[PDB]
């Protein structure tokens, strides 16, 4: 909904970009410094979020 | 008669023309406000620029 845009079209793209048609689960051990809760499945985004 | 005025060649008679109005703008007319917002019109046009170009303030 663009007020000053053209008439016939309004693209309106989505916020993100991926399909997640298939999923993979990785199970292992962690250390004390980890902040993630134990025994609770959580989604992983990218390597920048790891370590902490 | 006329009233003479000093001149490089002695005492001469002076006068005036009538305003023409074909003088290009001088340094004085130029101002930062004048053209700072002006270049916002050099950008392209589309849904990605309409809102941004409208909300330009200085």
């Amino acid at each position: 909904a663009l007020s000053d845009g053209f008439v016939r079209l309004c693209i309106d793209p989505s916020l993100n970009f991926f399909g997640e048609g298939c999923k993979i689960l990785v199970e292992g051990q962690i250390t004390d410094d980890a902040t993630a809760a134990e025994n609770v499945v959580t989604c992983v985004n990218s390597e920048l979020d790891l370590v902490e | 008669m006329n009233v003479l005025v000093p001149g490089i060649d002695g005492m001469v008679s002076a006068g005036k023309f009538e305003y023409s109005g074909c003088c290009p703008p001088d340094f004085a007319d130029m101002d930062e406000c004048t053209l700072a917002t002006s270049y916002v019109g050099l950008l392209p046009s589309g849904p990605l620029w309409d809102r941004a170009k409208y909300e330009a303030i200085t």
